[PDB]
DNA sequence: CAGTCCCTGTTCGAGCGCCGG
DNA sequence: GCACCGGCGCTCGAACAGGGACTGT
């Protein structure tokens, strides 16, 4: 709807995204049919023919608490490509205090976008294609009039609006954080489990008020932290236990490089059987425990470079166990860490993958208010036929798969 | 008549000007046949004669139509295309007669003259150029140029499809229950109207196209079940592929194999059973396509065994939403696969065929898998849905495979069928070292030099042996000295390895492989009883590891 | 110890064909 | 001496990555 729109450029050196739509299943082609039909005839998009080159992917999700689909898309070329917009040129501020709080209720506020205009020259750029069941007729394509719900640049527009709804409750809460990431909103307080939930609707009534719909939960910041690497405590060791132990030492030296292992190798002299009792000598009992405590006090020197991307790798355990890591150089972590089966869902590995994808997202949205590259512990193909069946998030983060095999049961196992 | 739509904007790409290519010279049959084509078009309206002020200048010809008599105007733009924007193409797949549901009464159309039909951007019309040289060459030829879609032009399917898909968005807005799949030109149109009534909006959509430029001629499939449409034959209640000729030649070109495992795939959609792989490997090795190549044995069984499955009328149903989808898979040869979409026991809606060879070393459960997955895709894009799997594999095997994996994997909801050649894992290594077996410590190295190595094995027992190896690298040598501790020992077996790469390749529990190393370590794992492969660091002092180092260097 | 070579494994797009228009 | 666009298959080569050796100051 109509006032002074903001000049939205790309950087001179980069094209606009041209990414193919993936096929869609019935129940969702309708659902995006529907939601498409409406927000047309409310004027947020319009019909647009093939001389606009570029494409997004769309498609549809069902939120926890909702029975309503969800259009989505799938922007995260075009935030690549929009960068100095989003993070230059308009970068929203991240409190260092969220961590530091109690509980944080996290609210979909992305319906402001709808009725803040986007610039001309950009709206070509947000083109996307619904597909059509058995390819009947060939696809419909659209594109945003409004800011689009999945950009990186539209909370960066909506800033000067969402500062000014937000300052009352600030000037009158000034102990309560809110940080915005994307279509997002997270709240957090050193408040009572009651209390909050109350604080929290203030909030949203204040919103409805200024005119912003948002239609235990909550997460704990500090009901998380770092577990470490382990080695087993056996009463008696074998040939076979004191290779596997030294192997994990190995690999554990290029974290922590004071980790010796000389002794545990003056063990293993000779040609021995695996399953063959060797017990422990005064100096190889002095370096176990030593190499022990090491790996109880963490990796010293573990800085944030905000400039620097995030990675993360994951690692199937099994039986629903999932451990992360998050770090920017390798060896040098920010943030490890487990991941457990949840209580009623039925046991699928790749709803467990995406379900963990977006809990380690939400941490490190929560902790660095950015999100990470993901070394996905799955092929391809496999994730890209089921992923958007457990999607539930309004951000989508970046993603390549990898294959490698655990050689030392991995140092975060049991 | 030419479309009172409103046209596309077209523009060329940022600093180029359109295309100065001059005429090559054409056969006398194709020039006096395109002086016709082009003094109808110029009547109607559809190209416009040009000036001295046209620069512009692209080449055109003709070929013959598929059912002759008739000329196609082609011109070739391979030049203004570079030099014009990009677009987006609309056309995302094609439509499939599995996918068509059963219907009352259909009337498949062609729109006759499709493309010189709709109007081309004003401004563009320039780089639209051409020319058509006289008789006998005197003085200059006609000129021309497009007022209307041009037939080879980059930007005309997308424009076509979108200019279609405008003029259709009134008619079926008045018409909901009627079904027009349309792919071009080419408009399927089925309602559930009694014939009588149905012929009624066929005449009104044939006067709703003529209001618009789109003409529809005598040659519009009317009532007549065996309707030819996107390469098939339709009947009331059955849908089968048009008349698959597969040629019989003696000598057989590289050019040939393309076409036969081209024709063969194609036909892939309803005839079971069909295998391409052997027939595939005669295009391994680059090679020119005119080049004769010798039919190998195992290729020559396979197109016989294929030329048996074609002599044969079979068909497929037609879809029902409100009964569920099945889908079964097969086992074929190595790597090969069949499988079929069905709703109910021998009526089928479409058949299929996984052959890709994904990795060097793989396994059935693998492949399984990534069969299951290509199903699934693209049944979401014929029906909507996923299907209800029925799997060569038992519950128990997938079970063990899964839980004790380190990839995420997922096959959806599915029944087990007892029908060989059964999907199993081969082999399982151990979890913990076996007590009362021999424990092999291996290694072996190589000089990247002179391409030489050694491989071995030491033992607590006392056993040793190492073996020179010719044209071997530093990974083979490691990958021979299990083959090795594989032969020389007993149903139980512990072996200790120091490679990364070798203990991978076999953790993964491999059944073929594109290395013979490599498959008959794995002949060997299959005919032990127990097997515990372990890993240790190289360069410590693992004594056992140690030894079996310094006897691999030289 | 660091670059550097080789091996081995991937992923992408190109090229050819098939079918459709 | 020959156009376009789409989907699929199949093979090849480019580009890239990781590990183990090598070499070198
Ligand atoms: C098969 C084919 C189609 N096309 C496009 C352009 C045609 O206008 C359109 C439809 O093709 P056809 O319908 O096969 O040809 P047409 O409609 O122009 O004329 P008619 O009905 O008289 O056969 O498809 C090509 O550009 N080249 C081709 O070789
Ligand atoms: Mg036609
Ligand atoms: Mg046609
Ligand atoms: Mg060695
Ligand atoms: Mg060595």
């Amino acid at each position: 709807s109509p006032i002074e729109t903001v000049p939205v450029k790309l950087k001179p050196g980069m094209d606009g995204p041209k990414v193919k739509q993936w096929p869609l299943t019935e129940e969702k082609i309708k659902a995006l049919v529907e939601i498409c039909t409406e927000m047309e005839k409310e004027g947020k998009i319009s019909k647009i023919g093939p001389e606009n080159p570029y494409n997004t992917p769309v498609f549809a999700i069902k939120k926890k608490d909702s029975t309503k689909w969800r259009k989505l898309v799938d922007f995260r070329e075009l935030n690549k490509r929009t960068q100095d917009f989003w993070e230059v040129q308009l970068g929203i501020p991240h409190p260092a205090g969220l961590k530091k709080k109690k509980s944080v209720t996290v609210l979909d506020v992305g319906d402001a976008y709808f009725s803040v205009p986007l610039d001309e020259d950009f709206r070509k750029y947000t083109a996307f294609t619904i597909p059509s069941i058995n390819n009947e007729t060939p696809g419909i394509r659209y594109q945003y009039n409004v800011l689009p719900q999945g950009w990186k640049g539209s909370p960066a527009i909506f800033q000067s609006s969402m500062t000014k709804i937000l300052e009352p409750f600030r000037k009158q809460n000034p102990d309560i954080v809110i940080y915005q990431y994307m279509d997002d909103l997270y709240v957090g307080s050193d408040l009572e489990i009651g209390q909050h939930r109350t604080k929290i609707e203030e909030l949203r009534q204040h919103l409805l008020r200024w005119g912003l719909t948002t239609p235990g939960y909550e997460l704990h910041p500090d009901k998380w932290t770092v577990q470490p690497i382990v080695l087993p405590e056996k009463d008696s060791w074998t040939v076979n236990d004191i290779q596997k132990l030294v192997g994990k030492l190995n690999w554990a030296s290029q974290i922590y490089p004071g980790i010796k292992v000389r002794q545990l190798c003056k063990l293993l002299r000779g040609t021995k059987a695996l399953t063959e009792v060797i017990p422990l000598t005064e100096e190889a009992e002095l370096e176990l425990a030593e190499n022990r405590e090491i790996l109880k006090e963490p990796v010293h020197g573990v800085y944030y470079d905000p400039s620097k991307d995030l990675i993360a790798e994951i690692q199937k355990q099994g039986q629903g166990q999932w451990t992360y890591q998050i770090y920017q150089e390798p060896f040098k972590n920010l943030k490890t860490g487990k991941y457990a089966r949840m209580r009623g869902a039925h046991t699928n590995d790749v709803k467990q993958l995406t379900e963990a994808v977006q809990k380690i997202t939400t941490e490190s949205i929560v902790i660095w208010g950015k999100t990470p590259k993901f070394k996905l512990p799955i092929q391809k193909e496999t994730w890209e036929t089921w992923w958007t069946e457990y999607w539930q998030a309004t951000w989508i983060p970046e993603w390549e798969f990898v294959n490698t095999p655990p050689l030392v049961k991995l140092w975060y196992q049991l | 008549k030419i479309s009172p739509i409103e046209t596309v904007p077209v523009k060329l790409k940022p600093g180029m000007d359109g295309p100065k290519v001059k005429q090559w010279p054409l056969t006398e049959e194709k020039i006096k046949a395109l002086v016709e084509i082009c003094t109808e078009m110029e009547k109607e309206g559809k190209i416009s004669k040009i000036g001295p002020e046209n620069p512009y200048n692209t080449p055109v010809f003709a070929i013959k139509k598929k059912d002759s008599t008739k000329w196609r105007k082609l011109v070739d733009f391979r030049e203004l295309n570079k030099r014009t924007q990009d677009f987006w193409e609309v056309q995302l797949g094609i439509p499939h007669p599995a996918g068509l549901k059963k219907k009352k009464s259909v009337t498949v159309l062609d729109v006759g003259d499709a493309y010189f039909s709709v109007p081309l951007d004003e401004d563009f019309r320039k780089y639209t150029a051409f020319t058509i040289p006289s008789i006998n060459n005197e003085t200059p030829g006609i000129r021309y140029q497009y007022n209307v879609l041009p037939q080879g032009w980059k930007g005309s399917p997308a424009i076509f499809q979108s200019s279609m898909t405008k003029i259709l968005e009134p008619f079926r807005k008045q018409n909901p229950d009627i079904v027009i799949y349309q792919y071009m030109d080419d408009l399927y149109v089925g309602s559930d109207l009694e014939i009588g009534q149905h012929r009624t909006k066929i005449e009104e959509l044939r006067q709703h196209l003529l209001r618009w430029g789109l003409t529809t001629p005598d040659k519009k499939h009317q009532k007549e079940p065996p309707f030819l449409w996107m390469g098939y034959e339709l009947h009331p209640d059955k849908w089968t592929v048009q008349p698959i000729v597969l040629p019989e030649k003696d000598s057989w070109t590289v050019n040939d194999i393309c076409k036969l495992v081209g024709k063969l795939n194609w036909a892939s959609q309803i005839y079971p059973g069909i295998k391409v792989r052997q027939l595939c490997k005669l295009l391994r090795g680059t090679k020119a396509l005119t080049e004769v190549i010798p039919l190998t044995e195992e290729a020559e069984l396979e197109l016989a065994e294929n030329r048996e499955i074609l002599k044969e009328p079979v068909h497929g149903v037609y879809y029902d939403p409100s009964k569920d989808l099945i889908a079964e898979i097969q086992k074929q040869g190595q790597g090969q696969w069949t499988y079929q979409i069905y709703q109910e026991p021998f009526k089928n809606l479409k058949t299929g065929k996984y052959a890709r060879m994904r990795g060097a070393h793989t396994n059935d459960v693998k492949q399984l898998t990534e069969a299951v997955q290509k199903i699934t895709t693209e049944s979401i894009v014929i029906w909507g849905k996923t299907p209800k799997f029925k799997l060569p594999i038992q519950k128990e095997t997938w079970e063990t495979w899964w839980t004790e994996y380190w990839q995420a994997t997922w096959i959806p909801e599915w029944e087990f069928v007892n029908t060989p050649p059964l999907v199993k894992l081969w082999y399982q290594l151990e979890k913990e070292p076996i007590v009362g077996a021999e424990t092999f410590y291996v290694d072996g190295a190589a000089n990247r030099e002179t391409k030489l190595g050694k491989a071995g094995y030491v033992t607590n027992k006392g056993r040793q042996k190492v073996v020179p190896l010719t044209d071997t690298t530093n990974q083979k040598t490691q990958l021979q000295a299990i083959y090795l501790a594989l032969q020389d020992s007993g149903l139980e077996v512990n072996i200790v390895t120091d490679s990364q790469y070798a203990l991978g390749i076999i953790q993964a529990q491999p059944d073929e492989s594109e290395s013979e190393l490599v498959n008959q370590i794995i002949e060997q794992l299959i005919k032990k009883e127990k097997v515990y492969l372990a890993w240790v660091p190289a360069h410590k002092g693992i004594g056992g590891n140690e030894q079996v180092d310094k006897l691999v260097s030289a």
